């Protein structure tokens, strides 16, 4: 619904600063993990 | 090669310069900034 009259005319000022604008964010992240064991075990009986 | 001068000496380029750059216009100081009048 229309809440006002059509007026005649408009009031307007000018504005023609056009700007562009381009932001990027990059991110990485990166964890290695290393673990390793050994056991050894050595027995040995003898008689003549 | 206009310059200014070409567009002062013709009516209808010195009122579209007049119009287009709210040369008749103050500015209102707000808080937020400076705004052209209309």
């Amino acid at each position: 619904r229309e809440l006002i009259v059509r007026p005649d005319t408009l009031r307007a000022i000018i504005n023609n600063r056009a700007t562009i604008e381009t932001t990027t964010m990059e991110a990485e992240f990166t964890e290695t993990l290393m673990e390793s064991n050994y056991n050894s075990a050595s027995v040995k009986v003898s008689a003549p | 090669g206009d310059t200014l001068n070409d567009v002062i000496q013709d009516p209808t380029r010195r009122n579209k310069l007049i119009n287009d750059n709210n040369l008749l216009k103050g500015i209102i100081m707000g808080r937020d900034g400076p705004v052209p009048s209309s």
